[PDB]
């Protein structure tokens, strides 16, 4: 259930202001080799970040 | 006594070698060090959650 906001292209390798479903902060997105399971969606580190 | 002062020492030496190389804690004194600081950055990092 998300609101009437209209998504954006994405840019890699590049720093850029992030939105996903509501979760924001800054970094470069890139492409990775994380093996995310079907059922989840965000990842976390030591500090509970993204 | 020469002779065997040198023998003893070289002697010596030989042993230092092999007890650092097959004694871990032998450095303790070090890797504490570097154990006590690890710990206190995991330990600050893990705060921020």
């Amino acid at each position: 259930v998300c609101g009437p906001k209209k998504s954006t292209n994405l840019v890699k390798n590049k720093c850029v202001n992030f939105n996903f479903n509501g979760l924001t902060g800054t970094g470069v997105l890139t492409e990775s080799n994380k093996k995310f399971l079907p059922f989840q969606q965000f990842g976390r580190d030591i500090a509970d970040t993204t | 006594n020469q002779k065997l002062i040198a023998n003893q020492f070289n002697s010596a030496i030989g042993k230092i070698q092999d007890s650092l190389s097959s004694t871990a804690s032998a450095l303790g004194k070090l890797q504490d060090v570097v154990n006590q600081n690890a710990q206190a950055l995991n330990t600050l990092v893990k705060q921020l959650s």
